[PDB]
């Protein structure tokens, strides 16, 4: 006893290109741990001084900071074509929106130049129009890094993704946990404080990178998040 | 708006002690009054907050920098008793409901075991 | 008993264009006092989380939130031709450089998608480039607004500064000084806190600007200077 | 890259006269500061008494007082004609009213001899109009002084307005802000008040008016606001 | 109904060049507050210690500070004419005095190698001369600096003046008005303590004078009046 | 025993016009009662801020308050002629000036639109033109209203008038007084405060007015007088 | 400006009682000097104006307004007394010598029926 | 920067005395502490100046007019000392070590013949 | 046993002129003794506010003081020709400079109208080229009074001077030194306070001056230096 289902014409399309992807691309992965309770009281800062024109969110900051750690470490940026190296000067971020029909691939240009209120628009238009099956086919085409996000469902800790075809790099998110740490009370001893964490784990290609320029690109994107004023320069 | 009372039974037979004894090697003589307010200040120093307490825009700029990265958890008050014994009552909202108890057995304990903390 | 000196051959070239712009451009005046204090902090936490890479001024904060203040009220980036009215859509800011053999405009350009750290490193190297009498007639050209700073002199509150001929707006900055404000004491009275504050100026051409426009203009302005955090946003 | 919109034929008409203005009638401008307390307490006293018949402003009060201001001094209530000097004996005065197809000037009449009710009715039947673009041409076409207000938005302390080619006088008021002011407290001693005061800057012709009758000028309007009561007389 | 007067043959001498000032020379206004606690202190001291010979006024020592702040910044002392700079070496003063049949400018002359007594006694005479309507044409007729004072009427704060012809420089004087300062007690705290102020307001031409080269003279005035032991040096 | 004087021709010329108004209008009467401490306080407020330029009383008070009870009430401000009604749209007040020579009726035009000033300076003027007897005749022709006040001699409480031949209302105005009257203590109880209270009559014609018409202007001025501040509307 | 004075006899036997049994029960000794400054502050508290007081202008606009309806009857004041017993001495004009006299009177009660109220 | 430190001796007999006798007829009772902060609050009143003192620009104004003829030989300080007895010591540099000292002993002198003075 | 050096050239050239004055002009003294506390709090007030510009001394003052006494009194200023009283207008001022080739005599012109700084500049560049031997004649020839200075040395407590040949004076200045004065101590007593002196002495020719007019001399230069503000007028 049990059924049968005819395969869909879609998912021939990405059974061939996930094949193709790991036996053209080795893998290795680095995996770090970030503090974001300042991150948040500036959240909360900022989206109570509105009136309604935006609403911000965890992915903004983290693209813009993944943003300014491309443009500190560039060989990350760049693309492996059939007999010489690309190496490109603007970051283009892939997000991914899950639908019942699929997972689609929607595309932000100029992150380096741009604002939280841009991207959060852009992200959310095109999530929209995603959701909807309109996007245009220029619209979801290439980049230069990816990212998930899997905050929404707090069972999952940490998880792997694969990489995109033309692309050297992936960074994966998941849900917030508290963990305890060591605070020097002003009395002189030592007692224990709550910190609120997340586990980020980034997969990197070893044909156009190597360890020590993934590790210091996972050290850039760390700084900058820890300090989120650093956001500004 | 809802609101909600909270209550304490006391007891002055010290005060009235101390009172008298005041009186009788120096001359001093002062009504409960002053004793009852000045317990009020020696109290409105150290309640907690509520647990729905929204911070400021400075505040929340000053933790995101690091200059007060250690909070508080403690804020003063002007609170107001009503009269009577065998009680002390006091009416507030739900919310800080919580932070005037702290008020009443504060006092409580100070006018039962510190009334000499109230003179002079 | 006096003396002669025979005029400059740029004094007139100088001399007719001022002469040029009274006469061509109707001008009214809009002032505004900032308080700086949390901007001051801002710069005191961003100048020693560093090691030597960068140092930070107020006129880099400032030609930022010049730039979104610009953006978000688009009729002051504009500009007055023969027979048409000219909007545009990137924001350039012209700065103002005194040397022996008189002032200078260096140009910063792409201010809205950028940051601290570039503005700061360009305001920079041009500053050296005119001081050193280096400099190409293309890089002090044209721009959309034009900024003054003389807070260098602590006896220069606020004053006024003239219009370039192209453009349809300038602003000048004057010097900090301290005033009395009224704080809500937490013990439920009011008491006196001793705030640091400029005051600024800003002139306007009213056949491109009208009043209205300008008063919001100083209020996005304000906006973006009190809460400096939306200088990200 | 850039954008070109044609200029509209009601742009050149006021164009031609705001650069007819400034090169016919030279500048000079005034500042001073009023405190507004005992007219706030006037205006609440006023406006709590009544069932719903009227609701003031302080632009009325303004008004007034300066009709006062200008009866008793004439020189201002005047005008320069082609070769003889224009001197009225009733007071007109010209509000501005902002509206997206530009500014608009609603004239009231016969202000020294009426109340407050009455000027409030006017100027609010008038704004109306003006806004729903049915204004005949004959109610705004001549005055004796201008008054600009923009309160409405709090980051204007202090501005600069044009004078009307007709006219040799006009008034812009900002909006209101604290200070620190000295109290002789009743037990012997000095003592820090919060004060709320406005800047208000008169600009004046210089072929018509001279320094000394603009200074009285400002002078019997300052007496006029911090004494309300005198209002009346 | 109006009234009309015949323009006199004087007004149109004075409108004539007072039209011809705007559009002959460019302008833009710097701003000061000076505290002149001391400078009273000082008057006081100096007018008890006299049996009637003399009796002083704020005006000189502005008058000598000027005169010195001109001789270290010797750039403002200067003027425009035909087709070369002239540049001077004694400072002339132009003061101005108003009589009902209009404003009038006496000359000091030699300030700079002069004392309060001689400038009050040169004032003063003049003065009168000039009220009395027997004024010499060559006493009011060239001078390198105009100054303007309405410290008489309390309701003027600030305000502005047009420039004379051939001069490069005007200043204008307000009155009076107390603020708020701190003060560092003995105790080790900061306190609140009210000084006295006056805003000063100087116009200059932007063909003769730079923003730097003003901001220099506001701060030797500046420097010279807060001290006052050093008018000596 | 007695003495004979012969009747004057002037005498006659007032017998037969009051004995013609009695038998031409019916006469009906209305008092009431107004509180005047607030008024007094206003006036001692108003008339110690002045230099000597003017000096108020009572009854400028109340003919400007008669003028707005007019103007809410026009049905009084009419006048009856052969075989129609005449309504008016400007308040003449007449007041009584006696003399030992007679009795004059100086008059008052366009109070509506006028001041406290104006009024006095104009009522003071033509009394002293009436003791002086050199009145022309058109300043005592015609009104709407007559006012007659009797308050030097603290003897008269209350009294009637007689109304002019072509008017339809006249008012009196008695002596002031002193009355108990209850304050609610804020312990909690009751007590005896002394108020000064005039009494006020005015007698109407009831061809031209009602008595419910009578009534409300008694109201209006009541609410005028009783709130003085009232007075500006 | 014509000038008056004003005069009151005094006892300070009750003062002296309460410094020497406050020396011999716990060892504080302080002079009378403290005495006469703390009945000061105390009768400087609620003394009657002149009958020939003028208003100002604040208190006549908000009376004109009904904000302060109710008026005032009452005016702290500064003075200093003259020393002197077995007495009391003011000088001050004519038109305050009746205000005066209140603070006489009141210190003169003050420290015959209530010497131990100036003691902390 | 050269720096020094001031000792001197110290017997709190006394103030222990005054605290149980004050606890026997009253109640009160107090710490030490509050009678060491009371006796450095008196003693920061009258102390020297460094002989090495420069003053400011408003002070040589002043003297150059004519208002304070008369200069000043005394300034307040803000001094905290250090713990122990049987010493009391602070650290100071070498100017003021000299003014550092008159407060050591004006407060060796309070606390032994005045310690009745530090109640209330 | 002995030695002899033969006469120099220059020894006989001063030497017959002193010879010549003594002959020529009856010499009498007159002293005075002067307090300098106030002088000395001044110049240590004016001596720290600067950065380095100039640096200030007794002599200077002196000479300043000289100057307006002379202008007081003009009779010293003066000088006796053949046959002819010579009275000048300008104050020339000689001052003595030791070196070991001889005594010099430069020389400072137009001190009246001057200010501290440049006489002090003067007397070191005259004192410099003077100690370096290259003086051109016509800086050292006439003047019109001499003043001499010894309080390098602590042990001239006072001394004498010659008048030069074509001077009417001279005036001498010793050392300073302590004594006790008089003070009204505010508790109702006498006490001791050590002030600091110092002892001038003027010699004076009795052709051309008289003793009346050297004391009255005398007087004006110490009411200038005891009260040092005075200085400015």
């Amino acid at each position: 006893a049990y059924t049968d289902v005819p395969i869909s014409g879609m998912r021939k399309t990405i059974a061939a290109r996930l094949k193709e992807s790991v036996t053209e691309n080795p893998h290795f992965f680095v995996s770090t741990n970030l503090s974001v309770s300042k991150l948040l009281k500036l959240r909360q800062a900022l989206n109570s001084s509105a009136d309604g024109r935006y609403k911000l969110s965890v992915n903004d900051f983290l693209i813009k900071a993944m943003g300014i750690a491309s443009k500190r470490v560039p060989t990350v940026n760049s693309s492996w074509r059939d007999g010489v190296i690309r190496q490109f000067e603007t970051v283009d971020v892939s997000v991914a929106v899950a639908t019942p029909n699929g997972l689609i691939t929607p595309i932000v240009k100029g992150v380096e130049g741009k604002g939280l209120e841009s991207i959060s628009a852009a992200v959310k238009e095109l999530a929209k129009k995603a959701r909807d099956g309109k996007l245009k086919p220029e619209e979801y085409q290439g980049g230069s890094i990816s990212i998930s996000n899997m905050g929404m469902n707090p069972a999952v800790q940490s998880f792997t993704a694969i990489i995109n075809p033309p692309q050297a790099a992936i960074l994966a998110v998941g849900a917030p946990q508290k963990v305890a740490v060591p605070v020097e009370n002003e009395d002189g001893t030592t007692g224990v404080s709550w910190d609120e964490q997340i586990i980020v784990t980034a997969s990197f290609d070893h044909k156009v990178v190597d360890g020590a320029v993934g590790a210091e690109w996972i050290r850039e994107l760390k700084k900058v998040i820890e300090n989120p004023l650093e956001l500004l320069l | 708006p809802p609101v909600a009372v909270v209550t304490a039974p006391i007891s002055l037979s010290a005060a009235i002690d101390v009172q008298n004894k005041l009186h009788k090697t120096i001359g001093v003589f002062l009504p409960l009054s002053t004793f009852i307010t000045r317990a009020t200040e020696i109290a409105n120093q150290k309640l907690p907050l509520p647990a729905n307490y929204q911070p400021t825009a400075d505040e929340l700029f000053n933790q995101v920098l690091g200059l007060d990265k250690v909070t508080r958890k403690e804020s003063r008050g002007s609170y107001t008793p009503t009269f009577g014994s065998f009680v002390f009552s006091l009416q507030v909202p739900k919310s800080e409901e919580k932070r005037a108890q702290a008020f009443l057995q504060k006092m409580k304990l100070v006018l039962e075991q510190e009334p000499d903390k109230l003179v002079r």
